[PDB]
């Protein structure tokens, strides 16, 4: 799922860049002709707004963690069996050691 | 829109200045990380630091504690006869977040290199009293203040990426074994100053100022209730098998 | 509610700020691509921020109490710094296309 | 008792323990409520912002009337500190 | 199943699973070693920072399981990258203590202490060495001295409590578990263990305190059935004792009866999972009925 969102964001960014290039070409043509104070066509403006909204949707979905405020639910499935043993004090005197000695 | 500019000035000014400021910020961050040095720590200072943490957790979490043990702890800390805080006594340019000088120097060098230039105009209407700010090298009185020079461009650029820098970077939390050592280091770095006597007296009086309110007495609230979470919870524990 | 973990709150705040920054940065690029007056640009930035806030609220929906204690930071948060980084990218592509 | 049948019973036969005390030492009773000093302290805390203005007045006088980056940056943050302190007066008022 | 498990797997999932194993600090030295040398021979390309901790964990597991050859194989690689590192020295001393000649690991620990004054790991390993070498009383003494000198480690508190458990000293273990509960009030496990220790002590007031702490941890998680069993047994025992008030006996009987219905329903909706759960349900049903006749 995240890969699809990343691809959609990339496609939206590419569409935005293409709309930018089209607007730049429009302004370059406008500089050619005297007067004719007209705005850029509305179709490209709608396309760039569509690219603005599409990339704005996946940018929220990419980084969603929203971890729970309560910390009692994170030590909830953990049992006391694993907590009893500690990495610090570790005695290497067990029957399994001499059981596994020969293979 | 006027003042037709060349297309070969935008490719030799804007991109260079943007890359320069970006990588200057990156250099500053990485060099600050590199120059960071650890501080020597005496076992005694760690000792009183952990004692202070213990007093703090006693103050914070004291409701879920038997009353007898609570007064035992409070007496041991206080102990008017001997007391541990009372007897145990020990014996006793202007660099201020230097980040403005480098940016000022970089902006000054950039402005010195570019004498007469027009980088970009700002859409925002600006007054004529900021014209000496913005141009600083162009001899024009009829021109508007919208067209700014490279100095203001870089000045706005350094603030433009201030929040962008944190997007690439972030925080780190690992090394469970080294986490404890980090906690001791930071806590004793808090407890560096040599004012042990007044801190001990302040903590001694603050501990007396605390009262006791056993939060365990309110048990009747749970007895009259409903246990239905323990089967919606139990239904979602069954599907998982054993690896 | 009695016990609160600071790590979860910090992560939530970091995610919210990252989203607010990225959305503002792209809104600046859009405004620079179109090119408007200051009043219209500021109103457009405010509209984009409101739309982002509405989408963020819709993202949570049900069970938002455990996710966020309140809603004030979701509505009002990162409005000045986000505008500061939006002004950069608004004028970055504005004069690059029109003036140049 | 025999009603429970199975009844496993467990018996127990230098002061190194940190807090475990041989002597119980009860009879602690502290009733101290000194609100007037707290009120005087909190009253003086709210007087700090009123006194924090005169030296910024003196600094703005020392700045002069020269249009430059350093003075305008001083002035921009001179008013930002109050407005940033006025964005969260609700919590301070409540506490 | 070995080849089958080795087929439907990726290296990323292996590394994530081992990271989770390290987070849970479980004992699966067999499985840790089994996946350890596999990622060492299959990928052996990148993630050096991860692979250092990987090597350390693998040799820790191999010291436990059966294999010192891989232990030395990882020791030489760890020494190659870091010439002077106290962690490698501690691990080597641990392996030496495992093999023979504990005194050599001992003077290694004193040299480590001479170099770095603040080294908790070396002192903990010395304490564990004298735990198994001599009597536990001396080890308790040194642990108390170190806990005086730091007063920072919760693992030291829990180890002291566990060591005091074998000596039938619940008076000091009560203080130890109270201190351990101070720092972590949301951990119901420590509350359950403290209530367990207090119940074992005996006495009506200790019984009431243990019952109330059993009840506190019951509402924090709603996951544990040990706590509810302990609460029901405490209520039954306080009902048994003649030295009590009438009204407290009635309310404790009500507590026990409600716990009985909770037991009945918890075993009841567990019966729809399998077809052999009905026998466990009837077993626990006769158990509760017999204790109900006993109480009534």
């Amino acid at each position: 799922a995240p890969s699809l969102w990343k691809g959609l964001v990339g496609i939206g960014l590419f569409a935005l860049a293409h709309a930018a290039f089209s607007a730049a070409q429009h302004r370059s043509y406008m500089r050619l002709t005297e007067k004719e104070d007209e705005s850029l066509p509305i179709d490209i403006v709608l396309q760039t707004l569509l690219a603005f909204a599409v990339t704005c949707y996946g940018i929220v979905h990419i980084a969603g963690e929203f971890k729970d405020m309560d910390a009692t639910s994170e030590l909830k499935n953990k049992t006391f069996d694993t907590l009893r043993n500690h990495p610090s004090f570790y005695v290497f005197n067990h029957r399994g050691r001499v059981l596994f000695r020969p293979s | 829109p006027e003042l037709l500019l060349d297309s070969n000035i935008r490719l030799w000014v804007v991109l260079p200045i943007v890359i320069i400021t970006f990588f200057v910020g990156m250099i500053r961050h990485y060099v600050s990380i590199l120059l960071q040095s650890d501080k020597k720590l005496t076992q005694e200072q760690v000792s009183d630091s952990q004692v202070l943490i213990r007093s703090r957790v006693l103050r914070e979490n004291g409701k879920y504690i038997p009353k007898q043990s609570f007064l035992t702890r409070k007496y041991y800390f206080n102990n008017p006869e001997d007391g541990f805080f009372k007897k145990t006594k020990r014996k006793v340019m202007k660099g201020n977040v230097t980040n403005v000088l480098p940016m000022i120097l970089i902006g000054g060098w950039i402005n010195m290199t570019f004498s007469g230039f027009v980088t970009t105009k700002v859409p925002f209407p600006l007054t004529l009293r900021f014209k000496p700010m913005l141009q600083q090298g162009i001899e024009l009185l009829t021109l508007d203040a919208s067209w700014v020079s490279s100095a203001s461009w870089y000045f706005l650029n350094v603030f433009g990426l201030r929040s962008i820098y944190s997007l690439i970077l972030g925080q780190d939390n690992a090394a469970d074994q080294s986490r404890m050592m980090q906690e001791q280091m930071t806590g004793a770095a808090m407890a560096m100053p040599a004012d042990t006597n007044k801190a001990f007296k302040t903590e001694w009086e603050a501990l007396e100022l605390t009262d006791h309110q056993w939060a365990l007495d309110d048990v009747e609230e749970e007895l009259m209730a409903k246990d239905l979470h323990f089967e919606g919870m139990f239904k979602k524990e069954l599907q998982t098998s054993i690896f | 509610p009695p016990f609160i973990s600071e790590a979860a709150v910090r992560g939530n705040a970091a995610v919210l700020d990252y989203c607010r920054t990225s959305v503002s940065a792209l809104s600046g690029a859009t405004a620079g691509i179109l090119g408007l007056t200051g009043l219209y640009g500021f109103i457009f930035y405010l509209l984009a921020s409101v739309l982002l806030s509405l989408l963020l609220i819709l993202k949570a929906g049900r069970r938002w109490n455990k996710y966020f204690k309140s809603r004030r930071p979701l509505f009002t948060g990162g409005l000045i710094g986000g505008l500061f980084t939006y002004v950069l990218f608004w004028t970055f592509l504005y004069g690059m296309v029109h003036v140049y | 008792g025999r009603r429970f049948k199975w009844a496993i019973e467990l018996s127990g036969p230098s002061l190194y323990p940190v807090g475990y005390l041989d002597k119980q030492v009860p009879d602690t009773s502290v009733q101290e409520t000194d609100r007037i000093l707290v009120e005087k302290r909190c009253w003086d805390i709210a007087l700090g912002p009123l006194k924090q203005i005169p030296m910024n007045l003196f600094i703005m006088y020392m700045a002069g009337n020269t249009i430059s980056i350093f003075p305008t940056m001083m002035v921009c943050m001179m008013a930002w500190r109050p407005i940033q302190a006025l964005m969260a007066i609700s919590a301070t008022f409540k506490m | 199943a070995k080849v089958s498990e080795l087929y439907d797997v990726t290296w990323e999932e292996m590394r994530d699973k081992m990271r989770k194993w390290r987070e849970e600090n479980s004992r699966n030295s067999e499985q840790i070693v089994e996946v350890g040398e596999e990622l060492i021979n299959e990928y052996a390309s990148k993630l050096g920072d991860d692979i250092w901790i990987i090597y350390e964990q693998v040799m820790i597991a191999a010291l436990d399981y059966g294999r010192d050859d891989l232990a030395l194989f990882c020791l030489q690689e760890l020494r190659r990258q870091f010439p002077g590192s106290h962690r490698v020295k501690r691990l080597t001393g641990m392996r030496f203590e495992a093999m023979e000649r504990y005194d050599d690991a001992i003077q290694l620990y004193d040299r480590i202490l001479q170099e770095d004054p603040t080294n908790t790991a070396a002192r903990k390993r010395k304490i564990a060495i004298r735990k198994a070498q001599g009597k536990n009383v001396e080890a308790i003494r040194e642990l108390n001295e170190y806990l005086e000198q730091f007063v920072g480690d919760q693992e030291a508190w829990h180890e002291l409590a566990e060591l005091y458990i074998n000596e039938h000293d619940y008076a000091k273990a009560a203080f130890c578990l109270e201190e351990l509960m101070m720092t972590n009030p949301h951990n119901h496990l420590y509350c359950q263990q403290y209530a367990e220790v207090k119940y074992t002590q005996g006495g009506l007031e200790n019984l009431e305190l243990s019952r109330k702490y059993f009840a506190q941890a019951l509402k924090l998680n709603n996951r544990n059935m040990r706590a509810l069993f302990g609460l029901y047994m405490s209520a039954s025992h306080i009902a048994s004792n003649p030295k009590a008030s009438a009204k407290t006996k009635k309310d404790n009987m009500k507590y026990a009866s409600w716990a009985a219905s909770q037991i009945n329903r918890a075993y009841q909706f567990a019966g729809r999972s399998k077809k052999e759960t009905k026998y466990s349900l009837k077993a626990v049903e006769d158990m509760l009925e017999t204790l109900q006749i006993t109480q009534s």
